[PDB]
RNA sequence: GCUAAACCUAGCCCCAAACCCCACCUUACUACCAGACAACCUUAGCCAAACCAUUUACCCAAAUAAAGUAUAGGCGAUA
RNA sequence: GCUACCUAAGAACAGCUAAAAGAGCACACCCGUCUAUGUAGCAAAAUAGUGGGAAGAUUUAUAGGUAGAGGCGACAAACCUA
RNA sequence: CCUCCGCAUAAGCCUGCGUCAGAUACUGACAAUUAACAGCCCAAUAUCUACAAUCAACCAACAAGUCAUUA
RNA sequence: GCCUGUUUACCAAAAACAUCACCUCUAGCAUCACCAGUAUUAGAGGCACCGCCUUCCUUAAAUAGGGAUGGCUCCACGAGGGUUCAGCUG
RNA sequence: UUAAUUUAUUAAUGCAAACAACCUGCAUUAAAAAUUUCGGUUGGGGCG
């Protein structure tokens, strides 16, 4: 026989079904829209056509990105979506030659960042190219912000933006109590990434640990059935009084 | 001279091919897997 | 190698027999020596009324009429076990009614049940 | 970081669609690591007195080292962002 | 070659044949000589105009080549200055 | 020369999750699960205190707080 | 392998203490040394390296008296029970070490040399130049582990500035700390040497098992060879 | 005339449509004590190339057509 | 769960001779020299006699370990469920 | 007339010559092995424990031999 | 072949493997093997205990047997491989 | 194996990278390996 939908599919239906569907829709739109990683380990193409050399003719081109593979401890740092690279090479760089399987692993380093939202120091295995889109973005707090999930690539970075955004969106004033000018000047630094609680609680997330929050949002004991018929019986009688 | 290989023993044969150890590793869990989608009664011994 | 027969206590070497059981519920525990102390709390105490001029038989007579079964609601023991109270308090804290807020305290725990059948 | 390509080309997926990829586009040659490129200076505004550096709210270019490792880390120096040289500039013109 | 392809389900065409040979449509194959651009030097001028030469290939050559090609390859191409538009077809030719 | 080799000294728990590192965040474990799960953060659990005073399952106390306890050592 | 060291205990104590062996088996449970199984039975006994340790509360040097001079099964040099103030410990015995007799544990780097008797510890810097040691550290306080097997000594080669050059067993040359311990006298059961195993199950009893395929490299046990170079090539197998 | 011989539905195949009490991870099916190990990591090769060594189609997310075309390729098998 | 090696903790080894023994003769036990039988056999390696060892580098029960280009091997390319 | 046989434990097996009724130690039904033997243990924390065995007394050694208790 | 042992489970038990003994090579050192060891140690390879010096006879007939760093020395042992006296025997 | 092809992996170095350790990339040399082959004629083989 044949399923009724493709087994691609499958995931979607899931989501559209269950606790999962229950799930809030901002989350689910986070998780359903997919966009492509920025460049890191090949240069893009400049256009979207190009005329190839050999026949001297505008021919499409399209960027192909490498397979990269995010070890598990990756997680735990801020890697700037650098990754191992496990591909293959020929021998001495011709085609004829062997064919060997190359690992191509980033320079990791340990670095401590300060976070102003956070007014924290965290010690985080990092790259050169993390450093350099830190510098570029103006500082680590700017970083988390601004790069996107699949940029970050990083569950401590989606975890560092979950908490910074939930600092700005709830304007906390556990940052740097006892100065309110201080924590006032960081929040209007970051004014522009400030977002609602409701969505801030739900940013950079797993399927799993989404679930997991709304059984605890939606799980309450069983109210006795002696209060419901207590009320009802209550209404019915208030109404026969009245009528 | 051959033919006897098998010199019983419940403690072997449990610790040896029994549900215990076949959950101990993912390709035990495989093995029992299997054993479930072909309908074998004894999953394990 | 008899996969199919059920694994019991019959079987195995002396530690394998010794240790599995019937399903018997436990009554205590082994102390230093293998001695068995016997917790009497753990005993199940059987709860056998008094018969003597109990006018119900194991059987009934067919000359007893036909009736409809309607099993017992929620609904059904509340309007027949307090409505009334309910409705006699109200022309004139429910805990005063019967319900209580929560099942600890009570010998006889209803969630998570507490006691045997 | 390691840049690679492919050494087979990829054929055309389309639009919607996606590339489909063999065992020969998992063969990469490396056309460079970046960390053999030549250092670069990153652009920083001082913040307080630094030996043979600046003074205060003079714009600097430093090694990424020292700007990463002592100046941003201690506070001696700040980001040489639009926000940044504009608050310098209106310090400057205060003073 | 291939009879059917896995993706198509079609016939393919040896691209081998295509880079050496010419299909005249009326069904004769041209080629160039082996060796004509081959140590010219140790050649005489007789050999050399006969090596220079564009050259009909036989029943059964071509017949080879036909079925190493497909139909596309066949078809009548009405090219701006084709120097073969005169040799595509046959005239005063009996049986 | 220290005795007792590291693989048989008990094992250093796993780091922490670097989400417990976040100050402003509440963590996501499986405690509400009531099992573990590996996709989920490990909870802190508090200090069990009802354990050490079944008579079958005690544990005494330091010697430092028992009642004969004398700063002043004597050889017995 | 379900391999667990049975190198597990944490305090000190004098009571043998009953020792796994290993057949020459890694915690993989593969063979990683050769030759090696059976044997008699063992159990082992602490060695205080350390001599210089005073005792708990308690500093500055002190004697020993030498309660046992033993055989220990798991050197060739026989040990020696020795007991100061209120506590016991094994230590390596020196060739002359008798039951009753006296040891010196100092950490006190005399400004002149110290009169070096057979078996006491004292820093390297109080010793007197050419005088025979045993149980060196290599570092201060790291604790004896050179010069330990039964009738070795080492050489109080030279003593320059803290530095002191030691002459090992096998006649090289070792800079040590002057104030790390070493103890004087060679290690005692000189006669090591001198056993004859007289059969092969001896070698049985003291746990030598015979063992072949100890390479695991394709084609077993390979010496080295010479590749030459492309101009020796030509002389290499000359026919006669 | 023995052994036999015969039978027709038990079901199955391909489509379409539709999205489908108690016990038991310890020696499983074992009422009832100090946890913490908790997962992630290119398929390879057969085979074709009449050897083989680079190479040799493989759930793709609209069929058809463009088109076995452009391209790739020990520029060859083939892709 | 055979076998090879190993680990933990067991067990067995009469009698005589000799005297603390990889000692002698020789039971149990282990093995397998030679011959015969058997050769779809009792047996996919057995039987009978003979023979070697038999307090040791011995034999052996139990549980555990090492896994396939790997293990293990007192090397026979031996053994790792005929 | 014959037997390194037999009886027990272990391990293994799992009702596999008990009774009855039908068949030619098979089928079905009924029955049965009763704990003292054996297994299933220990409330912990610390701290303790050099001194073999071999009739363990002489003699004899080397291969140096778990015995874990107490407040 | 020093010896006791080991081996081709199922055609080879041996002179083969191991073995004490000796030689060579490698290694100056800690918390999972080696090893809770430390050059009189550990690992690997070789070699072989040890010790020393540097034509005749047999039969009547006998292709059989025995005798006139290495070279040597066989104490003992062997279901090893040859030869022999005597006896015994279908 | 002094057949051909490699060095992916380890081990050394060297150069960059991160500021000695440790680690990444790129080279070179080895170890260990891996993959693959065995033209034709002459009774066979050697040398031809
Ligand atoms: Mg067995
Ligand atoms: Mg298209
Ligand atoms: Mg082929
Ligand atoms: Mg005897
Ligand atoms: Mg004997
Ligand atoms: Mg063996
Ligand atoms: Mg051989
Ligand atoms: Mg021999
Ligand atoms: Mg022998
Ligand atoms: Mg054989
Ligand atoms: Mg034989
Ligand atoms: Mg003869």
């Amino acid at each position: 026989p044949l399923h009724k939908y493709p087994v691609w599919l499958w995931k979607r239906l899931q989501l559209r079904e269950g606790i999962c569907s229950r799930l809030p829709g901002h989350y689910l739109r986070s998780l359903e829209e997919e966009r492509t990683p920025t460049p890191v380990h090949y240069r893009p193409h400049g256009a979207k056509f190009k005329i190839n050399p050999k026949n001297g003719q505008r021919e499409r081109v399209e960027d192909v990105p490498i397979p990269i593979y995010f070890p598990p401890e990756s997680q735990r740092g801020l890697w700037g979506g650098e990754g191992w690279i496990l591909g293959q090479i020929y021998a001495n760089n011709d085609k004829l030659s062997k064919r060997l399987k190359k690992v191509w692993k980033p320079q990791l380093f340990e670095r401590e960042f300060y976070s102003e939202i956070l007014d924290k120091k965290f010690t985080v295995t990092v790259t050169m190219r993390t450093l350099d889109l830190i510098d570029e973005a103006y500082g680590l707090d700017f970083y988390i912000l601004k790069t996107p999930k699949e940029d970050l690539c990083s569950k401590f970075g989606m975890d560092l933006k979950r908490g910074m955004l939930l600092r700005l969106a709830r304007q906390d004033p556990q940052l740097h109590p006892e100065d309110p000018e201080r924590r006032a000047a960081i929040y209007d630094k970051y004014k522009e990434f400030a977002i609602p609680e409701e969505e801030a609680e739900w940013v950079g997330l797993t399927l799993e640990e989404a679930i997991e929050k709304q059984r605890l949002l939606e799980e309450k004991d069983p109210v006795p059935l002696f209060k419901i018929y207590v009320a009802e019986l209550i209404q019915q009688l208030q109404q026969q009084a009245l009528s | 001279a051959r033919g006897n290989e098998y010199q019983p023993s419940n403690i072997k044969r449990k610790n040896k091919h029994g549900w215990v150890r076949r959950l101990s590793t993912p390709a035990g869990v495989q093995v029992i897997l299997r054993r479930m989608l072909k309908g074998r009664k004894s999953l394990s011994h | 190698a008899d996969r199919m027969s059920k694994w019991t206590s019959k079987r195995g070497p002396r530690s394998f027999r010794g240790r599995k059981g019937r399903g018997a519920k436990g009554i205590g525990f082994l102390t230093s020596g293998w001695r068995f102390v016997q917790i009497k709390e753990m005993v199940p105490e059987f709860v056998v009324p008094d018969l003597t001029g109990f006018k119900l038989k194991p059987y009934v007579s067919y000359l007893a009429p036909e009736s409809e079964e309607t099993p017992l609601t929620a609904a059904q023991l509340f309007s027949e076990a307090v409505a009334p109270a309910i409705e006699k308090d109200f022309k004139d804290n429910l805990e005063k009614y019967g319900f209580e807020p929560t099942q600890e305290g009570k010998l006889f725990q209803l969630y998570p049940r507490n006691f045997l059948r | 970081t390691v840049i690679v390509e492919r050494w087979w080309k990829v054929p055309l997926a389309g639009e919607g669609r996606k590339p489909r990829l063999h065992r020969r586009h998992r063969v990469y040659k490396l056309v460079e690591d970046t960390k053999h490129r030549p250092k670069e200076n990153l652009e920083l505004i001082l913040t307080q007195s630094v030996e043979n550096v600046g003074v205060r709210g003079d714009l600097v270019s430093v090694k990424k080292s020292l700007g990463r490792n002592r100046l941003l880390p201690q506070g001696l120096a700040v980001y040489a962002s639009p926000e940044n040289k504009k608050l310098f500039e209106e310090e400057k013109l205060l003073r | 070659l291939t009879y059917f392809s896995a993706r198509k389900g079609k016939r393919k065409t040896v691209k081998a044949v295509i880079d050496r040979f010419l299909r005249l449509h009326c069904g004769l194959w041209v080629r160039r000589k082996a060796g004509y651009k081959k140590k010219l030097w140790k050649k005489t001028p007789a050999r050399k105009k006969r090596l220079r030469e564009f050259v009909f290939c036989n029943k059964t050559q071509s017949k080879l080549l036909d079925k190493m090609t497909t139909s596309f390859w066949k078809r009548r191409n009405w090219y701006v200055d084709d120097p073969y538009q005169k040799y595509h077809d046959r005239t005063n030719l009996k049986v | 020369y220290e005795w007792g080799v590291r693989s048989t000294r008990k094992s250093e728990p796993p780091p922490l999750d670097r989400v417990y590192e976040i100050p402003g965040l509440e963590p996501i474990t499986f405690a509400g699960k009531m099992h573990f799960v590996p996709w989920l953060a490990r909870p802190i659990f508090p200090p069990w205190d009802r354990g050490y005073k079944d008579p079958r399952f005690y544990r005494s106390p330091p010697l430092h707080e028992h009642p004969l306890y004398k700063d002043q050592a004597c050889y017995i | 392998a379900n391999f667990v060291s049975w190198k597990s205990r944490t305090k000190y104590t004098i009571t043998p203490v009953k020792m796994r062996k290993s057949g020459g088996r890694d915690h993989t449970g593969r063979i990683r040394v050769h030759g090696i199984g059976g044997g008699h039975k063992q159990r082992y006994r602490m060695i205080d390296f350390l001599r210089f340790r005073p005792e708990e509360t308690k500093s500055g040097p002190f004697e020993e008296k030498v309660i046992q001079v033993r055989y220990d099964p798991c050197r060739s040099a026989d040990i020696a029970l020795v007991a100061g103030g209120s506590r016991k410990r094994w230590i390596i015995a020196t060739e002359n070490m008798q039951a009753g007799d006296t040891i010196l544990n100092s950490n006190h780097i005399g400004r002149m040399a110290v009169a070096a008797r057979e078996g006491d510890a004292h820093p390297l810097g109080a010793l007197p130049v050419g005088t025979l040691i045993n149980n060196v550290e290599s570092e201060p306080g790291r604790g004896a582990q050179y010069i330990r097997a039964a009738g070795t000594c080492g050489v109080l080669l030279r003593k320059v500035n803290g530095t002191a050059i030691i002459q090992l067993p096998s006649k090289r040359q070792m800079q040590v700390l002057e104030t790390c311990v070493a103890t004087v006298g060679r290690v005692s059961n000189v006669d090591h040497n001198k056993r004859v195993i007289g059969k092969a199950g001896r070698n049985r009893w003291l746990g030598k098992r015979p063992n072949s395929g100890r390479w695991h490299r394709k084609g077993g046990w390979a010496g080295r060879k010479i590749r030459p170079l492309p101009p020796m090539k030509s002389y290499v197998k000359l026919p006669s």
